[PDB]
């Protein structure tokens, strides 16, 4: 049927702070169907401790969802988060920019 | 501020991996506060909000069964939506419905909803009146015709304008700290060179709720629309929300340009600018 | 508190 792609901000709860506690999140919204697997990526390995929200939908009847850990950030750690879904030939894989 | 209740459906079938899963979540305003999913170890309603634990056994048991027999019917809903549509039994299909009620600032009931979708396509949706349903399709119609011979409407009608009114504002007193408090954004611009003659001038707005809020880039005092890009908003995990609209300014020309923010949170609308 | 109303496409 017709299908959605997800969109993806990865950011942090709070302004990024180096060598103190923070949230990263992955936000994935506008999709349909709502089946997902997201992953956050800690220099390219998954990371185990992660949760996400309840299932709820837009308007428009896309689904969101929030997926977060406690992570402490430092300039060298690059974190990433990783989506994969019926509309994408490969996961998608969004760098965090702690500018955005 | 005005105010509203929500609850949200999804079921969804999976051919080969048992029968559809069924999930329901409640929300005051932007609030999650109960959640129930027919996958889990023991499916009963669960409290996402502290305000609604004072909640007693009968609130929980009542709203449990709801679930439980909701799952049953959006279950026997999609094996009929198969039939309306000619559709194969090999197929994934999702059932989602938003109702619920809106209160005004005074606090009386400003409007209704029941809205309906099949596949992430609107399928039918009671009308503002809450006495008459608008079909999207033929299939829809079908089910017009249903709930017009069960007056299914009227009984709708009665829970918007009575139990969800009641409830809403029972859960807007038991949790007036958090739910009738706004917090307002706390707003700052960037400023990104992306050439030797062109800036990234971003107006930032983080820890607001509700997660309403108004973001514009004016040049020269006007509206910059077409040329901001402006996120989704999206939530910080704490409660708060956060969200930017970004401009792309000639370099020596960002004094032009002011960002404006609009929140109920604010007595006034903010405008604010790049502070070298 | 959810709506008890059956709703049977």
């Amino acid at each position: 049927m017709i299908q959605r792609t997800p969109k993806i901000q990865v950011y942090s709860r709070h302004p990024a702070e180096n060598g103190k506690s923070n949230f990263l999140n992955c936000y994935v919204s506008g999709f349909h169907p709502s089946d997902i697997e997201v992953d956050l990526l800690k220099n390219g390995e998954r990371i185990e401790k992660v949760e996400h929200s309840d299932l709820s939908f837009s308007k428009d009847w896309s689904f969101y969802l929030l997926y977060y850990t406690e992570f402490t950030p430092t300039e060298k750690d690059e974190y990433a988060c990783r989506v994969n879904h019926v509309t994408l030939s490969q996961p998608k894989i969004v760098k965090w920019d702690r500018d955005m | 501020g005005s105010h509203s209740m929500r609850y949200f459906y999804t079921a969804m079938s999976r051919p080969g991996r048992g029968e559809p899963r069924f999930i329901a979540v409640g929300y005051v305003d932007d609030t999650q506060f109960v959640r129930f999913d027919s996958d889990a170890a023991s499916p009963r309603t669960e409290p996402r909000a502290p305000w609604i634990e004072q909640e007693g056994p009968e609130y929980w048991d009542r709203n449990t069964q709801i679930f439980k027999t909701n799952t049953q019917t959006y279950r026997e809903n999609l094996r009929i939506a198969l039939r309306y549509y000619n559709q194969s039994e090999a197929g994934s299909h999702i059932i989602q419905r938003m109702y619920g009620c809106d209160l005004g600032p005074d606090g009386r009931l400003l409007r209704g909803h029941d809205q309906s979708a099949y596949d992430g396509k609107d399928y039918i949706a009671l009308n503002e009146d809450l006495s008459s349903w608008t079909a999207a399709d033929t299939a829809a119609q079908i089910t017009q015709r249903k709930w017009e011979a069960a007056r299914v409407a009227e009984q709708l009608r009665a829970y918007l304008e009575g139990l969800c009114v009641e409830w809403l504002r029972r859960y807007l007193e038991n949790g007036k700290e958090t739910l009738q408090r706004a917090d307002p954004p706390k707003t700052h611009v960037t400023h990104h060179p992306v050439s030797d003659h062109e800036a990234t001038l971003r107006c930032w707005a983080l820890g607001f709720y509700p997660a309403e809020i108004t973001l514009t880039w004016q040049r020269d005092g006007e509206d910059q629309t077409q040329d901001t890009e402006l996120v989704e908003t999206r939530p910080a995990g704490d409660r708060t929300f956060q969200k930017w609209a970004a401009v792309v300014v000639p370099s020596g020309e960002e004094q032009r340009y002011t960002c404006h923010v609009q929140h109920e949170g604010l007595p006034k609308p903010l405008t604010l600018r790049w502070e070298p | 508190q959810a709506s008890q109303e059956v709703k049977n496409w």
